[PDB]
């Protein structure tokens, strides 16, 4: 048999059977650098 | 599975499609609602 089955979706299915659109947003938190992310507004840095 | 209640009926080779879960038509409408969300394993073997 071949591996890939095709699903015609249709609008007359019901709700379990519609498409449904996904993203996955996968990312660690404790990795110690960082290059992305934080809609924050810095102050100065005290320094004591 | 608690029972199998394996299933035995003959099509023509344009039904194939029509014995699938959530389709509608004549076919299927007026014989095997075939309701979706069943688990199912519906083989279909040539017969001519």
């Amino acid at each position: 048999y071949f591996p890939l089955q095709s699903y015609g979706f249709r609008p007359t299915y019901g709700v379990g059977h519609q498409p449904y659109r996904v993203v996955v947003l996968s990312f660690e938190l404790l990795h110690a650098p960082a290059t992305v992310c934080g809609p924050k507004k810095s102050t100065n840095l005290v320094k004591n | 599975f608690t029972n199998v209640y394996a299933d035995s009926f003959v099509i023509k080779g344009n039904e194939v499609s029509q014995i699938a879960p959530g389709q509608t038509g004549n076919i299927a409408d007026y014989n095997y609602k075939l309701p979706d969300d069943f688990t199912g394993c519906v083989i279909a073997w040539n017969s001519n």
